[PDB]
């Protein structure tokens, strides 16, 4: 289930995705529309006793799901401007397995989420950030030039 | 058993300050213990609402540090395995 739910979220069949999850759990669960509580609800059944070996679980790939499914979640409401809808879900992503890379962004995002809003000190620290847990310091310099156009501090836009 | 707390000062290397303090004294026996009573014996013992019991354990235990740093991650797996793997109160 794991796994069909990491095509399907590959391929955006979140519709049945949800619908599998109702399944799964008890149908009671069938007004629950939202995937991020289904997920949840979701237990991985077993300590997954003495069995031929594999190289992933349910647990492993629930929790990338988790991440993955908030972040999609995240970016969506932010480009489709609704930087309140957003903030829950990028910090949702932080929060549960999130390996530094996927913070960056995480981070960039909610520099924009709140430039957007009118917060640009808010927006500053999450960009200061993903500067230094950064490896990937792109577009964070991209969201501050994009901030100081907004605030208009032309110097520090352009050296950005 | 007669209780005694002494204190030297460090930061004076006169030893100017050498205070004690008779803080009391503890009467111990048999009987006492023969109806429990000053014994600590687990799981009865779990819901744990005398504080003194939890600080016997902070002290009679034994204590191992760490640090942990992953580094191409961040880290919050410790909160599942501490409530879940090893169900924390």
């Amino acid at each position: 289930v794991g796994l069909q739910a990491a095509l399907w979220l590959s391929a955006d069949r979140l519709g049945d995705l949800a619908l599998l999850l109702e399944t799964l759990n008890g149908s009671q669960s069938g007004a629950s529309k939202d995937l991020l509580l289904l997920l949840k609800t979701w237990s991985p059944p077993a300590e997954e006793l003495d069995a031929p070996l594999t190289l992933q679980d349910a647990q492993g790939l629930k929790d990338v799901l988790l991440t993955a499914f908030a972040y999609r979640q995240g970016l969506q409401e932010l480009i489709t401007g609704n930087p309140d809808k957003a903030l829950s879900s990028l910090h949702e992503a932080a929060s549960g397995l999130c390996p530094r890379p996927v913070l960056v962004q995480v981070y960039t995002a909610l520099g924009s989420c709140h430039r957007k809003m009118g917060n640009p000190q808010r927006a500053l620290l999450y960009l200061v950030a993903a500067l230094k847990e950064g490896s990937a310091w792109g577009p964070p310099l991209l969201e501050a030039s994009r901030l100081y156009q907004q605030l208009g501090d032309t110097t520090a836009e352009l050296e950005s | 058993c007669t209780v005694l707390l002494q204190i030297m000062e460090r930061e004076s290397g006169n030893c100017p300050k050498d205070r004690y303090v008779v803080c009391g004294r503890v009467f111990l026996s048999l009987e006492d213990l023969s109806t429990g009573k000053y014994l600590l014996t687990f799981p009865k013992k779990k819901p744990i609402e005398h504080m003194e019991d939890l600080f016997a354990l902070l002290a009679a235990f034994h204590k191992s540090c760490f640090q942990i740093t992953s580094p191409g991650y961040a880290l919050n797996s410790m909160k599942v395995w501490l409530l879940e793997h090893m169900k924390c109160e």
